[PDB]
RNA sequence: CCAUCUGUGGGAUUAUGACUGAACGCCUCUAAGUCAGAAUCCCGCCCAGGCGGAACGAUACGGCAGCGCCGCGGAGCCUCGGUUGGCCUCGGAUAGCCGGUCCCCCGCCGGGACCGGGGUCCGGUGCGGAGUGCCCUUCGUCCUGGGAAACGGGGCGCGGCCGGAGAGGCGGCCGCCCCCUCGCCCGUCACGCACCGGCCGUUCGUGGGGAACCUGGCGCUAAACCAUUCGUAGACGACCUGCU
RNA sequence: CGACGUCGCUUUUUGAUCCUUCGAUGUCGGCUCUUCCUAUCAUUGUGAAGCAGAAUUCACCAAGCGUUGGAUUGUUCACCC
């Protein structure tokens, strides 16, 4: 695929109702795709994925998302994920820590890509869950609850291209 | 990972002075003043304190292989530390075989002469380093006394003298003769 | 009295890697230098100046040894603030990196 | 070393970004690149800016790991930023700077001559100066 | 293949621009390192090669075989008539290497070294330096050369006095002289400057200039010996005597 | 006039590019203290490789063979020469507008050098990577002039530093003068912060 | 080598052995920061000397000529690039800039008195205003009034005190002498409908660059090649030579 | 040192193939000459060893400098003083 800013998808959807009986169940599945094809699309991966059921025998019965709950709280996030690595399936929990759920899998896929280089066609999320500093787990994270933090701004740079290529002195790197 | 701060604190002798223009670090006290410029550390030095108790190593931001140097920073200014208020010195025993050692100092604070080396004829004139005062001592038979106030230096010209007299093509494991660092010191103790 | 044209440095060509198009030079404006400053030029008048052996006629004067290949400013071209102009003749591609006055004749302010 | 801080109470002025020009509080750190910020009675919502597009001043308020906005206006107007910030020089100078860039042609007329004339007072005084350091001198 | 044997290579790659000498007197490329450690002293000197000779003396290698007894060896005559000065330059150092800074030439030169600056003495008015011989005899002149030696005293760094050899007493065919610097090792450049200066248009004898039993180095333009072939240039063996167009 | 970059400070490469933009567009750029330029890399990676570029000659020829450079001055000029076109008329012609120099001539002496920000090694270099010396590269793979082109340099620094000196105590008469007759500048002191000046 | 002589000195480090010291409260040659290190490598010595430079000499009696230095005058050619200037501290980045002293002593009568630079104090600033987003110059000719002005301004005026070196351009001031006290900001009469009737190459670097020609003052009176000789050189050239 | 296993490298062997020349590239070996490579026989500096010394073996940085005189065959190859 080809991420941009994944946005959080729900579908639902069920197999035709034949003769033989009036209507099977409905299935709800929550996806992350950058547009509602897509996560079409992907529904009916995880669903014959699953249980054996094609769009070309099924319809999909609800598309759309979920906006998010509170998106002016910030919430670190427990993502239960499981890749493929060029020598077998391996399971994994990451963490991450944002605002948006959709923000919070969008990191986790960068930062699988590069820290573990593994693309975005073989990474399937089963898990994305709101906890708590008392579940919360890796130092990386863990060390963003203090009801007071200081760090100062250490090396500061910035853009002097567009401020002229040519000038007569020189940048201060400290504030 | 980027751990957000590290941090290290010594609690300075009032009976030594310390100053400061950025990364350079002076310390001056009774048997004289050390300097030691740390360019390259990248660390926040403070020193903070009524009769400046306390001296503080900020690293920020840093990775693992980058705290590794703030304890490192720490290790330095306190043996300069204990070079400033007491002095460092070491002792070296000359082990022989059948060709005693004679080493004696050619010229008073430096430049120790070395010969009889398992019958060499080749004299050494080891050029101790500057501010080391080597000292032959006599109530033991055999016995180097170097002094100084930089650990760095004296151990440096410890090694030094200490390797410029091996052998070669020679068993190291039945062949041993030469001098050694063996007993490192200070000047005065508590 | 003073100067009332923008300087500008002839620069080169639109051309694609291989394929060089004459029928499109590129300028850059002394003072822009970024897009999104161009839309002041845009449609700018702006003439090549030279000299040479044989002397020509100047309108309003005497015979004086200059001429002029005429044009103007089409497009903005780039992030960086090159723009494109079209002149009257094909540019004599002596002068890349020689300079051009771009007028302030059509002023749409 | 350094001596101005990000705490739960910062208070920074945009340099980069869509609303460039404004001063904002930091609320509290989301990670090392990204904190919530907003100002209330600098008309802004609150919304995650990087640190890239901050900058940094010296006035700090009180407020916890999270709060209503309805409680950090109390908060902002207990210290009254809006004088405090418009006293501090650093606003003097962007404020004199868009005058400058907004300065319009007969204004530009009239500066020439006005520093024209105090340039040659300047040289004036500065040569009588020149006379009189000699003298005095050595 | 591999070169089925290994023998050394032949001539020295390290001689190859190898050609005539556009010089035709010993050019020194070098001079041993100025010190102050010395007062001044002249370090080069011209002579004339004139064949070698014998010699007997007994050697004196302590604990050698041929200790303590006599041997012969063949030494080369050069003679040498003392050289007059007639000339200094001064030398700057720029970051491109050295700057030939000023000269001053004496205020008469004889005509050994007038010689030196013609070709057809007899075709010529040999009129050299008689303009610049007033710039001894005016005093605007003589405050001119204050300013030139002041300036060579504090700026340059490097002090060579022209010197040249005197045909008219020597035996040789040839009566134009030969013309050389000499760099003058010592104290400080004032002293070198100074002292020079005092030094100027006077015999400059040999035994000043060099020691006795010393060390020195000769520097010559070698014999010549025409168009040659390429057996005995780069010394390389002669095919077997039985080749085709050439052996 | 024409352009003049101080070289200290600068990265290699993040400087040959914009001189070598420049000049091609007609900027006449000069160069000066070529010798303090940076590298990116510690010391003995680029030592390295300058001896494999050193080797690169042939059997003996210069002929056949590249003329290396060992000057401070010309290695930077090499490397512009390689960012420009070397075998048509403009390229030519742009290469010689521009001039390298060690340290620095008299006549830009008493002139204005600018930087070029976007190639500073404080901007463009993190903090805890390896830098090494032009000036260091050259006199280890031969460059006969480092005493001598730090000593003069050296040398116009004290010549210079009473310039600065001057400087200072014009400035601080400018400020007592101003001082000392605003009582007749205040209507020309009004005008200048009203639209938006000296503030 | 069938006889004789002569053949050289440094720097940076690699392998490797170490100093200090964490990473990991210990340990550690290493991660920051150091040392020793060699037929290697780089330079020095020796060979040549670049559409690369330097210093210095002499620089044309048909004075009845060819030329140079000054101050302009006079055309004619052709080459074609711009279209105000900036005169300058080091440098630091996990810091600087700038002020003045209480203070520290240091070289020029320092120390016996005037003199800054050097340190150490403490104060104002810092997303740098003592800021290149910067600074200076900066805008048709004319009468009279207000403010700075008179310690002024100008003189290819004299001269001086003096200076300037990595490629001396150029620099101030001053003894004078002469000339105006007007030229700068704000106002008052105006003056060639300035001329262009709406309209392009005119609006300054400019007295620009190079060849070739007709004015006044002060100064110059040469060498090169051939021919010839020599043999320390030579295939022929080239080289070393002599020639009232 | 290294078996039973196994992964490579090199093109200093011999094959396999037919792409280039059949209106032509003169095809063995030797002699002379330059230069290059390193997977180092000797030498400079080093570690290791079942290393006391003496020799010798393994390994590292390293091609700057050496690597011969002859009987027999045309010999490359070999063999011997």
């Amino acid at each position: 695929k080809a991420s941009g800013t994944l946005r959080e998808y729900k579908v639902v959807g069920r197999c035709l109702p034949t003769p033989k009986c009036h209507t099977p169940p409905l299935y709800r599945m929550r996806i992350f795709a950058p547009n509602h094809v897509v996560a079409k699309s992907r529904f009916w991966y995880f669903v014959s994925q699953l249980k054996k059921m094609k769009k070309s025998s099924g319809e999909i019965v609800y598309c759309g998302q979920v906006f998010e709950k509170s998106p002016l709280r910030v919430k670190n996030f427990g993502i239960w994920l499981r890749y493929d690595s060029r020598s077998g399936t391996h399971n994994m929990y990451r963490e991450y820590r944002d605002l948006t759920t959709a923000g919070a899998v969008t990191q986790c896929y960068r930062d699988m890509g590069a820290r573990h280089r593994a693309r975005a066609h073989s990474i399937q999320i089963m898990k994305v869950e709101e906890i708590a500093a008392s579940k919360c787990r890796r130092p990386a994270v863990k060390q963003f609850h203090d009801s007071k933090i200081k760090f100062p701004l250490p090396h500061r740079v910035l853009r002097r291209q567009h401020k002229p290529r040519f000038t007569t002195k020189r940048p201060n790197t400290f504030f | 990972m980027k751990t957000i701060l590290s941090n290290q604190t010594v609690d300075i002798p009032e009976n030594v002075d310390i100053s400061l223009k950025g990364r350079t670090v002076i310390v001056k006290g009774p048997r004289g003043t050390l300097r030691r410029d740390f360019n390259h550390i990248n660390v926040e030095l403070s020193l903070l304190g009524k009769k400046k108790k306390r001296l503080r190593v900020d690293k920020w931001w840093g990775n693992r292989k980058e705290l590794a140097t703030v304890r490192t920073i720490c290790s330095h200014v306190q043996n300069m530390i204990k070079g400033v208020t007491l002095g460092f010195r070491y002792k070296m025993r000359s082990v022989y075989a059948h060709f005693p050692i004679n080493v004696v100092i050619q010229e008073n604070g430096s430049l120790v002469e070395i010969r009889n080396f398992l019958g060499e004829k080749y004299i050494r004139r080891v050029r101790m380093r500057p501010g080391v005062a080597c000292s032959v001592s006599q109530a033991q038979k055999d016995e180097l006394v170097l002094e100084g106030n930089d650990i760095e230096l004296v151990s440096n010209s410890a090694a030094l003298i200490q390797q410029a007299t091996t052998v070669k093509n020679k068993d190291i494991r039945k062949f041993l003769d030469g001098i050694y660092v063996s007993e490192k010191g200070t000047v005065q103790q508590a | 009295s003073g100067r009332l044209w923008c300087k500008a440095i002839f620069a080169g060509y639109k051309r694609g890697l291989r394929n060089q198009r004459e029928h499109t030079a590129l300028l850059k404006i002394e003072g822009v230098y970024a897009r999104d400053e161009t839309e002041f030029y845009l449609g700018k008048r702006c003439a090549y100046v030279y000299k040479a052996k044989n002397n020509t006629v100047t309108p309003g004067g005497k015979p004086n040894k200059t001429r002029v290949i005429w044009g103007k400013v089409t497009r903005a071209h780039g992030n960086s603030g090159m723009v494109r102009a079209k002149f009257r003749s094909n540019l004599p591609a002596k002068a890349i990196g020689h300079r051009i006055r771009v007028m302030l004749y059509p002023s749409r302010i | 070393v350094f001596r101005r801080f990000v705490e739960v109470g910062r208070v920074a002025y945009v340099s980069f970004g869509p609303h460039a020009g404004k001063l904002v509080a930091i609320v509290d750190v989301i990670d090392q690149n990204r904190a919530l910020v907003d100002g209330p009675c600098t008309r802004v919502r609150r919304q995650a800016m990087p640190f890239k597009c901050m900058q940094l001043t010296d006035f700090i308020l009180k407020f916890p790991h999270s709060a209503r906005q309805k409680y950090v206006r109390k908060a902002w107007e207990k210290a009254d930023i809006n004088t405090k910030w418009a006293a501090t020089r650093w606003a003097k100078k962007i404020e004199a700077r868009e005058r400058k860039a907004k300065m319009t042609d007969f204004d530009r007329y009239k500066v020439m001559k006005a520093k024209k004339m105090r340039n040659r007072i300047i040289k004036n005084e500065v040569k009588k100066l020149q006379r009189a350091a000699l003298l005095k001198a050595s | 293949s591999h070169r089925k044997f290994s023998a050394p290579r032949h001539g020295s790659l390290g001689f190859l621009p190898r050609k005539r000498s556009s010089r035709h007197r010993g050019k020194v490329k070098s001079f041993p390192k100025d010190d102050p450690s010395k007062p001044v002293h002249l370090t080069a000197f011209l002579g004339y090669k004139a064949g070698m000779t014998h010699i007997v003396r007994e050697v004196d290698r302590p604990g050698s075989k041929v200790n303590k007894k006599e041997v012969v060896e063949a030494v080369t005559i050069v003679e040498t008539p003392p050289m007059v000065v007639v000339g200094i330059v001064g030398y700057v150092e720029t970051p491109r290497g050295l700057r030939t800074f000023k000269t001053v030439f004496a205020e008469h030169i004889s005509d050994e070294c007038k010689r030196r600056f013609y070709k057809n003495w007899h075709k010529s008015k040999k009129k050299a330096f008689t303009k610049y011989c007033k710039k001894w005899q005016d005093d605007a002149g003589k405050r001119q050369l204050d300013k030139d030696f002041s300036s060579m005293k504090k700026y340059c760094q490097v002090i060579r006095v022209l010197a040249h050899t005197q045909m008219r007493l020597l035996p040789l065919r040839q009566k134009k002289a030969h013309l050389m610097e000499i760099q003058v090792n010592g104290g400080t450049v004032a002293e070198k400057l100074d002292w020079a200066r005092e030094r100027l248009e006077q015999q400059v004898p040999v035994s000043q200039v060099f020691g006795q039993d010393e060390m020195i180095d000769v520097i010559g333009v070698t014999k010549g010996k025409g168009y040659k072939g390429v057996t005995s240039r780069w010394h390389t063996k002669k095919l077997p005597r039985k080749t085709h167009r050439g052996l | 006039q024409v352009l003049v970059l101080d070289g200290r400070g600068h990265l290699l490469g993040r400087l040959a590019a914009i001189v070598a933009k420049q000049v091609l567009l007609g900027r006449k750029v000069v160069v000066v203290r070529c010798e303090g330029i940076n590298i990116s890399g510690n010391f003995y990676r680029n030592k390295l490789k300058y001896l494999a570029f050193l080797r690169k000659r042939m059997n003996t020829n210069p002929s056949r063979g590249p003329y290396h450079f060992r000057a401070p001055s010309r290695i930077f000029w090499r490397t512009v020469r390689g960012m420009l076109p070397h075998k048509t008329k403009r390229g030519q012609a742009a290469l010689d507008r521009l001039k390298v120099f060690d340290g620095i001539p008299p006549p830009y002496d008493k002139k204005k050098r600018m930087v070029v920000p976007a190639a500073l090694k404080v901007v463009r270099l993190k903090p805890t990577r390896k830098f090494a010396y032009l000036g260091r590269l050259a006199h280890e793979v031969g460059w006969k002039y480092q005493a001598v082109t730090a000593t003069l340099e050296e040398k116009r620094k004290e010549k210079a530093k009473i310039h600065y000196r001057k400087k200072k105590q014009l400035m601080r008469l400018r400020k007592q003068a101003e001082k000392n007759v605003e009582k007749k500048i205040s209507k020309f002191t009004d005008v200048l912060k009203t639209h938006g000046l000296l503030v």
